């Protein structure tokens, strides 16, 4: 039904089994950069990975 | 004494800014007279007057 | 020492050009050689008694 709310990405999800662990479920990782390549390179890498 | 004013970022890391005289104006007691201190009316007073 | 070598192994592919990391001072191989020497002398003591 929330696709009838066309201006906002209204994304509803269920909590996990226990709530102490995380608010989402599945996996999680951070794309980071030790070389100091900036922020545009890192965001381009994030959207490339997506 | 190489004072510490504030910080500055560079290449993704906040580092610091120092402030000190030249490597050629503190090296011997003859070069402690190159530094001038401002008077209370815009004039300049050397360190030979009072030190 | 093992965790420090693992951290340098995770930080080594992001070196600049010609940037080698060497270990000039280290007091861990004397500990490893000492425990290996006493377990070796234990082994040959059991072998000589047999």
């Amino acid at each position: 039904h929330f696709f009838s709310f066309k201006d906002a990405m209204v994304f509803a999800f269920a909590p996990p089994s226990v709530l102490e662990l995380g608010n989402a479920t599945g996996f999680d990782l951070f794309l980071q950069d030790q070389a100091g390549v900036g922020h545009e390179v890192l965001l381009q890498a994030r959207n490339k990975f997506l | 004494g190489s004072s510490y004013v504030n910080d500055f970022i560079d290449r993704g890391r906040v580092k610091r800014v120092y402030l000190q005289g030249r490597p050629d104006a503190r090296m011997n007691p003859d070069d402690l007279s190159k530094w001038y201190v401002r008077n209370d009316k815009g004039e300049m007073v050397p360190f030979n007057a009072f030190a | 020492a093992k965790a420090i070598r693992q951290t340098i192994a995770n930080l080594e592919p992001f070196m600049p050009q010609g940037m080698k990391v060497v270990y000039p001072y280290d007091t861990t191989p004397v500990v490893s050689a000492s425990i290996h020497e006493v377990v070796k002398t234990l082994g040959e003591a059991i072998l000589l008694v047999f």
